[PDB]
RNA sequence: UCUGGUGCCAGCAGCCGCGGUAAUUCCAGCUCCAAUAGCGUAUAUUAAAAUUGUUGCAGUUAAAACGCUCGUAGUUGAAU
RNA sequence: AAGUUAAGGGAGUGAAGACGAUCAGAUACCGUCGUAAUCUUAACCAUAAACUAUGCCGACUAGGUGUUGGAUGAAGUGCUUCCUUCAGUACCUUAUGAGAAAUCAAAGUCUUUGGGUUCU
């Protein structure tokens, strides 16, 4: 009965979408129906960071910064709580 | 509802933007 | 047996039991600028301002019968 | 493609007096339509239409008088005979005492019931009530 | 009787001021109290009674963590046999509570019936005066005027419902599911509601509109 | 005449929030380039009459009923009905008492007046089961559903909504027998705006 | 109402009545004293009948025109 | 439209006025014996029409000559004898069908060359119910090359 | 939901169902109902069936839009 | 896509298969390896939940937010935004529109039943 009206995906004007690989399970997944994380994240905890400071020098040196981007399929996000099941109604909503 | 709100309620008691002015010359 | 009215905008007439048509009474005025005793009457279907259009329908209906210069 | 010009202008009519916008503008205007439109006028269904004539087939504006529940086209254009009218009024109208079916015979474009009155039935164009 | 009064409505209706039931429906105005249609077709002093009747009770469960909860529905057609038809529904624990809801809904879901002539003026209106088309659910019903020599050919429900509203013949013909009696009814109903808002020709001339009743009796309640 | 003209100019009534809205295109002069709308103002002082005129055809005042649901609408409301006939009905609207006969609060009216329809939406929308016509005073982004007669002010402004029920009570009074037109008023509008 | 409707200018191309957003225009290029007319959305590239020097360049729309001369709509 | 989606309305809409332009003070005979000379020197009546709209500014030839710039054309005797749209889908569909001969892995080229071919042959049937084609015209795949004559 | 017998047996029952100790459904008595010198049963057929749909069906999810486009026959075709 | 034929290619993945685990069993899920295949060329095959589960053409019916490609007019700085418009393309709301409902701006304009046509 047509749970979503976009079919769970993102397709439009579109035939077919290359698959990207999940990165927990490895799963071929659309790359529009992938859960995608574009997650920033320092390397280290701020109290490591205050210890890589304090080792370091030129007084002024910058933690450098991790960009990952992950993809997830359906299965692995949910198991991961990437995303939630959601009501009927919350489900509309996107941001 | 008594007295004490009813003294207050006495107490309670007691150019311009240059389209708008072209607006009322057209007016009137 | 009766017979209902009909509504002034759209001249469909209106039911027994419609509930949202409305009738609109304006008073009229006299030489120096006070009500008097007579009126004037109109009548808008539960349909039109359902849809929202009974605003401009007035708005028509009264520059028909001269109570403003509005128009549109 | 499109087809019948008739059905066209019967269908936007027919939304145009449900919506209730008391005036209608009508694009492929015809003769044929032309007629029905005055037929219908001079059985009192609408008020004075005016067609603009460009010189591209030009188009029509109707003024309604919201008092038409319901105006359509007949397709294909079935020949009927003088005796099954009442076959088919009965069948179309809503009643017998108001509605017209509108008939294309030798002598011209009219109702059931005038086609009564002087013979010759011919082919079904379309109905208003 | 001795109901005391609720809406100005029924203030004017209890005095009187009111003269017939025309007048609220010509001005559309919402029944909220029964008494008022029990005020205009009381026993007595009324040209026409008004009969009651019950045409389907169905249990109707809930399914709780313990039982069932097995509730009654219940429909009646309130019909005065002159053009006032009403159906009322009432779900209830028990079935005469659910008896008397219905009863007392239908007599506020009353409504008039645009009983029409098919051959002549000087013979009384005994027929719907057009194919009227009513839908509820899946169920849908034509009502088609039909020669005055003839009874209510019909389904049962369409029978005991047209003579309730005082259709003496006519032409009738369904399509969908008319096992479910509660939308049969619904939609035979809702034909006879559509009979009085199709704008006959003969309704072209403009009328002009009186005095709605809550004005024109607005100094009598001014007092109140 | 031209010196109420005047009166109605200095206040903030004139402009009018973004969302332009389809239905208040007649109602609507034009956006400033700054993309604030702004309302002719002439025909919010025609309309206004015209409102008053609904108003004042009513015989019995206490069937009138002006809700408002906004803390600097409140007092507007109250004390423009103080003034008139008409009974208010300010702050939370309990949304039953226009359709249940049953609810100690009831007390359906002749003709409703609402400050903004997309707050009081709950009222206009019980209207539209009992047969009241209501004015609503709309602003350029206010739904016109079960709106009969629309007034194009602002209803965000304090100082606009005070002046707006100032000058519906002023002209009803008018109206009245209570004052002649020509004679310069005596209660002053700060009065109505909300502290 | 669309009868007497006035300001449809703004209104897509065949509108109530169906009138192309084209004309024609005599161009006065300065210091030559040529007569010459000249289609708005033209497509071909055009020479002066005094001297020759361009005068507009051929676009998808009403064309570039040169940095000077007196355009004026030749419309009756 | 034919193939394909996208109802594309753009096109070109002549004025109210039917008659010549009150400016134009032009002469119908030199209007006629440009459009002579300008065929001679070779162009299609489409194009012909369009420099004469440009470089001539005598819009609507129908206005300044009371019939059809092909109409004349054939008066003159000088008109081709396969029509312009015929002659173009023929050109179009001989330069795909080279094309695919060198590439024959080109499916789309093959499904564009079917979809022109088809074209022809509508267009070519029209053509010869009138009688301004010869009734054993046929197009052939193969002389289409050297049939543009 | 009268009275006895039988007690998942015998049997009844077009369909839903009844029958294991209170059987409103079997086997009987009484009573009642319907049609009536006629009343059942079987098969076929028509209406019911707008469940063959010209009038007049349905095709997202109930059965059902050809994977897609071209295309001949066929069907249908602007205004004047 | 898989599969078939013949040449080439053959890293990684990997129907088969072989092991190691888990389990009562495990021919599976997990792990190590691994043939065909996956890739190219030339031919076949003609099928997919080949799905918006919604045939194509046409008319009409409502607001808003975007966005893609053009065209029009004006203004911040020869350069850029806004306005109008065409053609795509989605989304939100709304239905005295529909529907059995989920829902649908088409799945609406259908017992007030007939625009044309094909398939089932």
């Amino acid at each position: 009965p047509k749970k979503r009206r976009n079919g769970g995906r993102s397709k439009h004007n579109r035939g077919h979408v290359n698959p990207l690989r999940c990165s927990n399970c490895g799963r071929c997944v659309p790359k529009d129906k992938a859960i995608k994380r574009f997650n920033i994240r320092n390397i280290v905890d701020t109290s490591a960071q205050r210890d890589i400071k304090e080792a370091s020098v030129y007084s002024t040196f910058q933690l450098p910064k991790l960009y990952i981007k992950q993809c997830y399929c359906v299965s692995c996000a949910i198991h991961s709580r990437f995303v939630r099941v959601r009501s009927r109604e919350q489900r509309r909503v996107r941001k | 509802s008594l007295k004490l709100q009813e003294e207050e309620r006495e107490r309670r008691l007691d150019y311009v933007e240059p389209d708008t002015l072209r607006m009322i010359k057209s007016l009137g | 047996i009766y017979i209902p009215r009909k509504c002034s905008a759209t001249s469909r007439l209106i039911p027994a039991k419609e509930h949202g048509a409305v009738q609109i009474n304006v008073g009229m005025v006299d030489a120096n600028g006070v009500y008097n005793g007579k009126t004037e009457t109109f009548a808008i279907s539960g349909h039109v301002r359902q849809n929202g259009e009974s605003d401009a329908c007035l708005n028509r209906l009264m520059y028909e019968k001269k109570l403003l210069s509005f128009q549109n | 493609v499109r087809m019948s010009v008739l059905a066209d202008c019967l269908k936007t009519i027919n939304n145009a007096e449900k919506r209730g916008r008391r005036q209608v503008l009508i694009r492929p205007s015809s003769k044929v339509v032309i007629k029905f439109l005055q037929y219908m006028q001079k059985k009192g269904y609408i008020g004075s239409f005016e067609i603009v004539d460009d010189h591209r087939s030009g188009k029509i504006v109707v003024n309604l008088l919201g008092r038409i529940n319901k105006c359509a086209v007949i397709s294909p254009r079935y020949d009927v005979k003088l005796d099954e009218i009442e076959k088919i009024i009965t069948s179309i109208l809503p009643s017998r005492l108001f509605g017209h079916l509108i008939l294309t015979t030798p002598y011209g474009i009219m109702d059931h019931e005038e086609a009564r009155r002087k013979h010759t039935g011919g082919k079904v164009l379309g109905f208003f009530f | 009787k001795n109901w005391v009064p609720v809406t100005k409505l029924g203030r004017l209706v209890k005095e009187g001021k009111i003269v017939s039931i025309e007048e609220i429906y010509l001005h559309s105005l919402p029944i909220k109290e029964y008494q008022i249609i029990d005020y205009f077709f009381q026993p007595n002093e009324c040209s026409h009674p008004l009969k009651d009747d019950v045409v389907k009770i169905m249990p109707v469960q809930k399914q709780t963590r313990a039982g069932q909860r097995t509730r009654f529905k219940a429909f009646v057609a309130i019909g005065d046999g002159n053009g006032h038809c009403g159906l009322g529904v009432k779900c209830a624990k028990e079935v005469a509570t659910a008896i008397r809801g219905a009863i007392i809904s239908a007599k506020l879901s009353l409504i008039p019936v645009r009983r029409g002539y098919w051959g002549n003026k000087i013979g009384d209106p005994h027929t719907v005066p057009m194919k009227v088309s009513g839908k509820c659910g899946s169920v849908r019903i034509r009502l088609v005027p039909a020669p005055r020599g003839t009874q209510i050919v019909g389904a049962p429900t369409t029978k005991k419902m047209l003579n309730f509203a005082g259709i003496k013949d006519c032409f009738s013909s369904s399509c969908g599911k008319t096992k479910t009696k509660g939308n049969f009814l619904r939609a035979i109903f809702n034909a006879l509601s559509k009979t009085y808002g199709y704008l006959t020709p003969d309704l072209w001339k403009v009328t002009n509109f009186d005095k709605s009743p809550y004005e024109e009796w607005s100094d009598f309640l001014e007092t109140y | 005449k031209e010196e109420s003209i005047a009166k109605m100019l200095i206040c903030k009534v004139h402009i009018g929030t973004k969302n332009l809205e389809n239905k208040m295109k007649r109602y609507v002069y034009t956006r400033a380039k700054d993309g604030v709308h702004i309302i002719n103002l002439a025909k919010t002082y025609e309309k206004l009459q015209l409102a008053a005129r609904i108003i004042v055809a009513i015989s019995n005042p206490a069937d009138v009923v002006v809700v408002s649901a906004r803390p600097f609408g409140s007092r507007a409301v109250l004390k423009f009905a103080q003034y008139t006939g008409a009974q208010a009905i300010a702050g939370r609207w309990t949304p039953g008492m226009l359709t249940n006969q049953i609810i100690q609060k009831f007390t359906e009216p002749r003709l409703l007046i609402v400050t903004d329809p997309r707050t009081d939406a709950q009222s206009v929308k019980e209207s539209a089961y009992a047969n009241i016509p209501v004015i609503a005073l709309c602003d350029s982004d206010s739904p016109l559903e079960h709106v009969d007669i629309a007034i194009p002010c602002n209803n965000k402004g304090k100082e606009s909504i005070a002046l707006m029920y100032w000058l519906l009570a002023q002209e009803v009074l008018y109206l009245k027998g209570v004052i002649p037109r020509s004679e310069p008023w005596n209660v002053m509008v700060d009065m109505f705006l909300w502290r | 109402n669309p009868d007497p409707v006035e300001e449809s200018k703004k209104h897509k191309l065949k509108r109530l009545i169906p009138t192309p957003n084209s004309y024609f225009m005599d161009v006065k290029c300065p210091g030559c004293l040529q007569i010459t007319t000249l289609f708005s959305h033209a497509q071909n590239v055009v020479l002066c009948g005094s001297c020759n020097i361009m005068l507009c360049q051929p676009t998808g729309g009403k064309c570039k025109l040169t940095e000077g001369c007196s355009f004026r709509k030749k419309i009756e | 439209r034919m193939y394909g989606k996208g109802k594309g309305i753009s096109s070109s809409t002549l004025p109210y006025k039917r008659k010549q332009p009150s400016w134009l003070k032009q002469k119908p005979s030199e209007i006629e014996d440009a459009i002579i000379k300008l065929a001679k020197k070779g162009q299609t009546p489409s194009q012909i029409g369009a420099t004469l709209r440009d470089n001539y500014g005598i819009p609507q030839v129908k206005s300044v000559t009371g019939n059809k710039i092909l109409r004349i054309l054939r008066a003159q005797g000088i008109a081709t004898t396969i029509p312009e749209d015929l002659y173009f889908l023929i050109k179009k569909a001989v330069s795909m069908r080279k094309h695919l001969e060198k590439n024959k892995k080109d499916k789309d080229c093959k499904f564009r060359l079917i979809l022109t071919e088809s074209k022809i042959h509508r267009i070519s049937r029209y053509y010869k119910r009138k009688k301004l084609l010869p009734s054993n015209w046929k197009y052939q795949s193969s002389t289409a090359s050297a049939l543009i004559a």
